[PDB]
Order: structure tokens, then sequence, then C-alpha cells
RNA sequence: AACCUGGUUGAUCUUGCCAGUAGUCAUAUGCUUGUCUCAAAGAUUAAGCCAUGCAAGUGAAAGUAUAUAUAUAUAUAUGUAGAAACUGCGAACGGCUCAUUAAAACAGUUAUAGUCUACUUGACAUUUAUAAGGAUAACUACGGAAAAGCUGUAGCUAAUACUUGCAUUAUCCUUUUGGAUAAGUAUUUGUUAGAAGGAAUUAUAACAAAGAAGUAACACGUAAAGUGUGUAUCAAUCGAGUUUCUGACCUAUCAGCUUUUGAUGUUAGGGUAUUGGCCUAACAUGGCUAUGACGGGUAACGGGGAAUUAGAGUUCGAUUCCGGAGAGGGAGCCUGAGAAAUAGCUACCACAUCUAAGGAAGGCAGCAGGCGCGUAAAUUACCCAAUUCUAAAGAAGAGAGGUAGUGACAAGAAAU
RNA sequence: UUUCAAAGAAUCAUUCUUUUUAAAAUCCGAUUUUGUUACUUUGAGUAA
RNA sequence: AAAAACCGUAAAUCCUAUCUUUUAAAGGAAGGAGAAGUCGUAACAAGGUUUCCGUAGGUGAACCUGCGGAAGGAUCAU
RNA sequence: AAUAGAUCCGUAACUUCGGGAAAAGGAUUGGCUCUGAGGACAUUAAUGUUAACUCAGAACUGAAACGGACAAGGGGA
């Protein structure tokens, strides 16, 4: 039920057979979810379970396309100033950033994302803590202050 | 290609080398030492633009080779040793002994210093590590490896490193009643006793210093020195005695002669 | 050869300059397979001496039930999650399965513990059968053209049941 | 130094532009030149071509010495020295130029919990010895071709070049001490526990395995035992490589781009020093876009800076320095820690040299000078005395660089 | 549109400083924490 | 060791198409300047038919007419 | 006389926007040995019964040749 690829997700490191599932606190002031530490999956780059370990910077966006499989879409709204006129001025950028199934994302939803080792071509970073944000319109053109 | 660089031009001079624009090109870059080179000063400028003893780095040179010159009461032969932040550095033939302190206005002078305590240096650790068998290293920002420490010994502690036997005497912890300087800070100089520390939360922690005038300012933990306790500072200041002299009231007192 | 000379993130395409550097290298790939014990030596960067085996027919292997290692030869290969080529070929990579002796194991057993540390461990009946056929599975773990040898753990349990269920609703 | 005047008209008030004006560290050019200080100077176009001369080697306690010479008590022992030579180390620094470069570089600001790291410094190690094996230079002897950083056989010999290789440490019971016991550093794989960081699959401990490279078969002399050279690891140092975030010239008469040739991602693997479509196989159909992508131009190396300022700004930024790239223009490659190096090599074209015609060797966008270009730019000078570099590190090199020369580029002082 | 205000010393006739006035966790009648951000004040990292 | 193959890096030559920049080209058709040239009364007054606009057609040219507008008109008005 | 089959890549001027167009212009093509995908049927998520030739890829091999004959546009201004 949870291996369905053309190979075995290991969860690296878990142990198996001594004793007496892994996970771990991560840091920076964040909480390990329950439904993360009482579920089934099993991934190598989940910020929860895997070998990454968060280190780097912090940032915070909105979902904007949920469509593929364990990754997802972040952008970054924020205001940019121009010494000539003296106004501030909107200026966006986005960013693609992993998803681990322990999260549930829905669009427009806002999300924190940390900083990671090179996951992919350029997807750099893994998403942390996720509120329920609903949206009005378009996703692409919701604003909002973060 | 595009190795290790070798050169630094005499306009790149680092910030407290204080050397002259047109007093030739270049300025050495000092061997791979036990200390940055960002923070620390050759043997040569040390004893040439300061100590004045001789006029052209070939003599400078001539006077190296006679073993003369020591480094932590050990022999050192290489014109390019920097010194570091916390050494001593003594001259037989004269029998006198230098050691290395800063200003209030962030340089770095040679102060005379008496045999007795002449045999004291003091080091911050900088790292703390396990070996085989568990043993405790510290690393220390003299680029010294200090093994066999305490179990009482924390990270940012001080120790009394003997300069002969290589062996630790006594420990000097952080609490706010601890004398602390100032390394590479823009207010560098200060003696201060520290109100408090602020932890931060995965970023630099900034520590509050407090000084003999009511004067509190703020620094980054990584560049601090524990210098000794509530007592008195352990070792001897510099003429200015680590306190810092405000800009309009020194033009008092530099006008008042 | 890593790092320049493709399209970028938007979908267009840089223009190119900073003619390749040597410290990219992207070095030949090296394909090693089963014979008589055969390995070179490869000038990594930094003077650190690479191990590239090119014919490889023995190394380690553990059980992971026991945590226990035995040397041993491998002996045929039968399946690897990568492309089918590389088992049809008989090579080696880093999550290969193959094929074991099971006798110096066996010896093992017999002298540990009788019978045909945390010992009583029950094993389990699959492999028994397995064991009583006398040649078995194991999926290799150490990167062969990495380290010159080769190491891999015997596969027990849910993991065997996938592998054997994807091996033989079945050709 | 927060500045205005002539000009539309028969005369007038306007909008409006032309022109006047002053600066440039902005160049050329015309005249003229009684001094001193100071000193820009073939970037503009031709990153076009080059005669010539040089531009990187290295020996003062310390590898190696019957090329070789001397000096001390009497073939005796030492020395003082030593070209040629093998080897170590640098030569991957510097200097020069700006064609390519338009989220690429660059700057600020992170991360490397994803790596490596020459010299040096500090701690410090594990499974025949009253001193081990060959293998060769310079050289001697026969040559050869025109020539070059050309070379065969014969004989040799050395070394810190190459290569074999000489104990012993730790732990438990009665409990100073008797007995018993264990013997692998990195690195790799499998199984558990677990001072620091914020979080470890961290440090480390135990077990099962593999397994490098070693631990001094090397030379000199200081306290009234020392140093040199070289070796495993850890850390720092002198750094480099990837890398997050924010930031730019004009243009829509460039509106839809990317995705069979990786485009975007997941899985697994090869590869690299680490990670990654870097690459391989499978699978998914995705990613950017009027907040101007994809395109085109730039008589565009980026930055701190320069010109002008009442303050806003606009324009220049090759150019003392930081970073990037390059050495004709692509491509490749050895050695070496570190080069995809060019005063290292290989191959193509375009050039071009010498040539006994068979064949050789080439890169001045290094310091001087020549041709060509254009309005446009200095001596084939002196010296490492100053700075600082290299090495076997005082005594030798350094067109890096300093001085001299030409110099109404500019700037300052002041006769008639 | 969602916390207003009141009170006291010190220059000359003004300005200025200082205390409290709800509810909820914290302390045996007192001891004391009660959004984010833009913004703004300060600092440290700030090559020459 | 020459030598040979292999996936691979890929120099260099040619063909094909496209793009970018200058240039030829018989003639054609514009604009400007020039000089007292030639033909007319078009416009400025009720400019001698008020002027102008949008549009279709015609004339040697300035222009004219048809249709619907504007007053910047020659009317601020039984 | 030149190819002409099939797959794949690419395809201009003009235009009545429907086409031109199979434009032009290219690449592959055999034998043997394999890999993968494409169905129906019955038992209390799982195990069995059974059927086409159709495509995509792979090594190996040959005097580098493979629409091997048969069959089949020469294009352009």
């Amino acid at each position: 039920d949870v291996q369905h690829e053309r190979a075995y997700q290991k969860q690296e490191g878990a142990s198996f057979f001594n004793s007496k599932r892994y996970w771990k606190k991560v840091g920076l002031g964040f909480a390990t979810p329950k439904e993360a530490k009482e579920g089934v999956y099993v991934d190598k780059k989940c910020p929860f379970t895997g070998n990454v370990s968060i280190r780097g910077r912090i940032l915070k966006g909105m979902v904007i396309s949920n469509k593929m499989k364990r990754t997802i879409i972040i952008r970054r709204n924020y205001l940019h100033y121009v010494k000539k006129y003296n106004r501030f001025e909107k200026r966006h950028k986005n960013i693609p950033c992993h998803c681990s199934p322990c999260f549930d994302v829905k669009e427009g939803d806002i999300v924190t994302v940390g900083q990671c080792r090179p996951l992919s071509k350029t997807v750099r970073f893994n998403v942390l803590h996720v509120e329920k944000h609903q949206i009005f319109g378009s996703a692409r053109k919701q604003f909002v202050l973060f | 290609g595009k190795g290790i660089k070798k050169h630094l031009k005499r306009v790149n001079a680092p910030s407290h080398w204080m050397l002259n624009k047109m007093g030739g090109q270049y300025a050495p870059k000092t061997s791979s030492g036990p200390h940055k080179l960002l923070e620390s000063i050759p043997l040569v400028i040390l004893l040439r633009n300061r100590l004045k003893y001789a006029l052209t780095f070939d003599e400078v040179k001539m006077i190296l080779i006679q073993k003369i010159v020591k480094v932590d009461n050990k022999v050192r032969t290489d014109c390019t040793f920097p010194v570091g932040l916390m050494d001593v550095i003594h001259i037989t033939k004269s029998n006198e002994y230098f050691r290395l302190l800063y200003d209030i206005k962030g340089r770095f002078v040679p102060h005379r210093i008496t045999n007795e305590e002449s045999k004291y240096k003091l080091c911050k650790v900088k790292k703390i590590l396990l070996r085989k068998g568990r043993l405790s290293i510290a690393v220390t920002h003299d680029g010294r490896s200090i093994p066999y420490i305490h179990p009482d010994v924390k990270v940012n502690d001080t120790v009394r490193l003997d300069l002969e036997t290589g062996k630790v005497l006594e420990h000097l912890k952080f609490q706010v009643g601890s004398l602390v300087m100032v390394t590479a800070g823009h207010s560098v100089g200060r003696v201060g006793v520290i109100s408090s520390i602020d932890k931060n939360m995965g970023t630099y922690d900034i520590i509050h210093v407090k000084d003999s005038r009511n004067k509190v300012f703020a620094t980054r933990l990584s560049n601090v020195f524990v210098i000794g306790d509530n007592t008195k500072p352990y070792i001897s200041l510099p003429r200015e005695k680590g306190i810092k002299l405000d800009i309009i009231e020194e033009r008092r007192n530099r006008l008042k002669a | 050869r890593d790092g320049r000379h493709k399209l970028r993130l938007t979908g267009g395409k840089k223009k190119i300059h900073k003619k390749k550097r040597k410290y990219e290298l992207g070095r030949p790939p090296s394909n090693t397979k089963l014979g008589s014990r055969q390995v070179h030596v490869v000038r990594g960067r930094g003077r650190n001496y690479k191990y590239r085996a090119i014919k490889l027919d023995s190394g380690s292997f553990s059980w992971p039930t026991f945590g226990i290692s035995k040397n041993t030869r491998i002996i045929d290969v039968v399946y690897n999650a990568s492309n089918n080529e590389l088992v049809r070929t008989k090579t080696l990579v880093k999550n290969c399965i193959v094929v074991i002796d099971s006798h110096p194991f066996t010896t093992w057993y017999e002298n540990t513990f009788g019978t045909t540390i945390g010992k009583s461990k029950n094993i389990d009946p699959l492999l028994l059968e397995q064991f009583k056929q006398g040649r078995v599975l194991a999926c290799i773990s150490s990167r062969p053209g990495q380290c010159g040898k080769a190491d891999g753990y015997i596969i027990e349990g849910d993991e065997l049941l996938f592998y054997k269920r994807k091996m033989d609703k079945r050709n």
C-alpha cells in the first residue's frame, strides 16, 4: 500500500530488528505533527523522515500549483522600493519547493518553507508549516502582505 | 591557472596595518599561521613600523636570522609569523618581553611585560571535540589543540595555559561579572563586565556589555574574549586601560597639554 | 561537464561563455561485471585515489537479522530496479539483486547455534527453503565502481516478498 | 554662487525653439612657452599582424660530489669549497587586455548539518638491524642529420629518486602488586547504544566483516638532550568549488515560449570531492509569461567610483584595487595538491618562418620597438638600491617593480 | 468606529519628567506576560 | 609498444534554410532647396460662389460637385 | 537515367486562409538473440485459466549492405 513504484522506499537508518519508523525534532521552533509521527508514508527527501537537515534561511509564501507529485510551487509576493520616485512598488519571484506527503496542500494556503541542500535541478526548499487560507478569485492574482 | 593567491596590494593592506600609500606597491601576505590574516599582523610589520628597530626588509631578515626572537617561549625563524590575538613574544638579547594588546582606537600595540607575568598566556578555546577512547580536546583561537581538559571547561570559557609545559592551569567562565574584550568589533578595545546576553534562535546571539562609565553597547557572540573575572583584568592592559574615550572630551584632553 | 550548456528554468537558452574548467570533470563511465577479480586506481581530485572495479567476483555480505557478515562470492544477477540492460548484461550497481551461495552461512549457523549476543531469532521458513536449495537472493548495497569491492545485505521479509513477486500472475 | 540675454512682430504680451554661457579626472587640435613640484599616457579603430633583445628559476649547519681546487698532524683523517648531474619546490604567482558576456557575471548577504584544501603551525600511531635490494644521470668512447630546448649501443656508479623491511600498547579478578584478557587508522558495508549543536544516520562505544597509507634503513649540531627533511589522522591557517536571498541599458514594428536532441519533477543507478537531469533507464506532464518570458540591439567586463549638484537627479565607469574571462578561434589532453595552464603539449583552419626541398619549429592582448589603422598615444635606457615574491630562503634571480628618458593629458607654487 | 485621561517635582509666567486606570495566566496584598507585518528608533556584520 | 574496435568529448570542410548589416540596379514615384521660368485665381474681406470637416465621383492645377456635419461665420437677437 | 516504399525530422513565396505540401531538404531500412506495453475468463484485496499480431527500445553480426528483385513523383524559378 505504501510502495508502488518500481522500487522500495527504504527509510534509511530507521532500524528494523533490534531496537529495544524514524522521525526527527528538526528544531528551529517547529513541531513534528502527530500525522507525520504516526503516519505510514516512506520517503527519502522528506524533511521529517529523510536524511536532509534544514539549514540556511526561512521563507513564507502561497501555493500555486499542487498538480505535481511531491513538489509544489511557491511565489514570494513583497514590495520593492525605487530611489527615484520614492514610492514602493510590487515585484515577485516564484520558487519550486518540495512537499512532504504528511502535509495536505491546497491552492492559496500560506506555507512556511526552509532552505535545504540542493535537492533537484532548481528545488532547494522544503515546506515546514501550513495554515488553511481560503481564496477568492485567482491564486495567481491574489496578493498578501507576506 | 587559479591557484592560491600570493600577493596583497598596498592599498589592499588590511585595515589596522597602517601602511603608507606610496611606500612601494605590495604588503606581505602572511604565511598560513595560527591566526587569521585579517586579524593578525606579520612580525616584520610589528618590529618595523612600531619597534623601529631596522630600516629595510633585508635588515629585518638579518635580525631574524639570529635566534633571538621567540614566540610562546619557543624559537621562530620565518619572517611571516602572524603574532595573533593574544600571545607573548620574547627578546633575550635585551631580556624584554612584549605582549600584543589592542587600543580603544582599533589596532595592535606591543606592551612591555615583566618576566613573571610573561609566562602566562590566555587562550579562548573555539571548539570542543571527542577523540578515540573518550579523550576530550579543545581547539583554541591560538591555533593550538589542548588535549585532556577538565570536564569543568565549557565552550566559551578561557583557559590559563602555561607556555612551556603546554598544560592547563585554571578555567574562567562567562557570567555577567566576567571581564571580556572585543576582538574585531566596530567598538573594539572596550573592557566591560557584560550586563547580560541575548540568545537568538538559530542565528547570531547579541551580548550587552557595560563599561566603567555606565555606557552600554552590544556585540556579536562570535568575537569576544574572556580575559578575567570580577576581581581584576588578570594581564596588564595597555596605557588606555581598555576604556573607550569619547571624541569631543578626548579632543579636550588632547588640547589641555 | 557539470553546470552549464543546458536550458534555463523559465524555458529559454543561456548564452555560453566560460570555457570548460577542469574541476567540473565528469569522468567517463565505469562498468563492473562478474569474472576474475581485477581493479584499477584512478587519480581522483586532490590525490585521493579512487578504486574502480572492472570485474568483481567476491566481497562482503551481511545478514541483517543476526547483524553478521561473512565473505563469499556472487553467482548470478537476476534483478535491478534500474534499466533492464544492466541485469541482462551481467554487471553490478549499487542497488542490484544477485544470487549467492548458502554454505558459508549455513556452516556459521551450525557452528554458532547448532542444528541444521542476541541469538534465538526463529528465522523464517521462506528463507529456510531457499537455503535448502542452496542458492539465495541478496541485494548489493555498496558502490562497486567506487569502492573497488562488493558488499550487500541478504533480503528478508516483505522486501523479498515484493522482489520475488515481481520475479515469478507472473512470467 | 538655488543666476539669465539676442532672435518670430508696425510696435506688445505669450507658447515655443534656436543661439548665447560655464564646467569635464574628455579627447583631439591651432598658436605660444622665462621656472619648480607632481605625472596621465596605442582603451576607442585593427582581442590585427610582428624583426629583434629579454621577460622564472632555484645551493653560506643540513640529500646527493674521484668534473674539480685548496688547507691542516703525519699515502693515512678531516675540512673549506665546487661547475656538470639525479631529486625536492615554484613555475597554476605576477603582469597585460576587455572580444564574448543582459538574472549569466558582479555586489551585498547566507549555507556548505552537501565538499575538497599546497606551504606552515599545533596535538599525536594501527596487523639483516653493530642497518636491506637494484636502476641510472652527469661522464668516458662511435656517431648522425641543415637545424632545433634532437638523439643509439658499451661501461659504470649514487642518493631524503625507486623499492623490501628491525617489537609492543591497552584492558579485567583477588583489590603499591600477582595472575587472566584484547590487539585495523582512514575508507566501505551490515546491526545497536549514543560531550556539542537547533535539529544527526554528529563526536564516540560494541559486534560482523573488508582494507589502503604508515609508524624514521635520511642528514647536520644546542643547552655551561637540538635542528633539518619526510610520513597517518584531527583542527586551524593561506583558499577554492557549489549555493539561498535582493538588485540592472534600450526595445512589443519580439505575444506566447520550453518539452523527440532533458524541457519540469518522482524513483533507482553511473559519475564526480561532496549534491543535483550532470548523465543513464523508467514513470509523470509538466515549468516560465503585460510585475514584459521567450527573442533582437548595446560604437555594453561588473563594483565600490568619476563629471555636475540648492536638494532631487542625468551622464562616463578599459583604466592604481576586488572579482570574471582570455592569450588567433573553437576542441582535447598529461604532469602536478592546485592548469582544461598556453614564455605545457596535441589536432584544424587562417597566417607565417627556416629549409641542403628530405623536413623542423611559431604565437608581443608581458617589458621595449616595427608594420597596418586612424586625429590620436613615450626609450629596442638603468637597476633589483626601495616594496614584495621564489627556492635547497642573508650573499642568487625578479621588464612584478623603483629610477632615468619623451611628455603645454590634467593639477599646484610663482618672475617679466 | 474598538484606551480614554487624570495626577506630581524642575528653566521662564510656559514647557518638561514621573505614577495609575480594566479582565486573563505568574507569584504568599504585592510582586508581571497578554497578534503578524509595512513603517519607524536603535544597534552589531560593516574592505581598503 | 605500435596497431584495432567501442560507447564518448569533438576539432575542421560542405551542403540547406533562416536572420542581421551595407551596397548595385533599367525605370517609376515622392520631398527639399535653388533662380527675376511657364499656366492659372484657389485661399486671407460677404476674397468676389462663406469657410472648414468626413466620405464617393470628376477635372490640366490650384480645385468642383453630391450626402451628413461644425462655426474656428458673415447671426450671441419677436 | 535519376528516388519512388514506410517511419521520423523539417517545409518557404503567395493566398480566396480552404491550400500550396508528399513542397523544397534530410535521417532510418537486413539477419538472429531479447526487453516492455497493448485482452477475455473465477475464487474469498489476493491466487489462477488463456489470445492476437502491433508498436517502442536493446545488444550481436556481415566485404557498410538490407523499400537488396517484383512494385514506385524528378524537382525548382
